């Protein structure tokens, strides 16, 4: 990012809810 | 809402959000965060503003739990409490996944 934000080393999740959008 | 007229569901400590240590406070209809030793919450998101939720596993030097909002914004919560990180990471996830279906329902 611009600074040392979370995506400094992050996007290895198990995305508990990556489907339903109701 | 807004004022401290709501009950706290979960109080997580030493939770670093955006590389700053604080505390993660779960509320009846929303999730909020406030730096360690503070009384004024800096972040607040209603469970109805949350589109998706992810969970960062153990193995890293930082454990996380993030909420993907319908607006496209994402709030990743780093549990930096060596004593309760993992345990509270699940407790929050649990409460969130249980509360989400109650507020999340508007075709968005």
């Amino acid at each position: 990012d611009d600074l040392m934000l979370s995506p400094d080393d992050i996007e290895q999740w198990f995305t508990e809810d990556p489907g339903p959008d109701e | 809402m807004a004022t401290s007229s709501e009950e706290v569901l979960l109080i997580v400590k030493k939770v670093r959000q955006k590389k700053q240590d604080g505390a993660l406070y779960l509320m009846a209809e929303r999730i909020a965060w406030a730096p360690e030793g503070k009384d004024r919450f800096t972040i607040s998101h209603m469970y109805a503003d949350i589109k998706c939720q992810k969970i960062s596993p153990e193995g890293k030097a930082k454990i996380q739990l993030q909420l993907v909002l319908h607006a496209g914004d994402t709030t990743n919560f780093h549990f930096s409490n060596e004593s309760t990180a993992v345990k509270e990471r699940d407790a929050v996830k649990d409460l969130l996944q249980q509360l989400l279906p109650k507020f999340k329902r508007k075709a968005n």
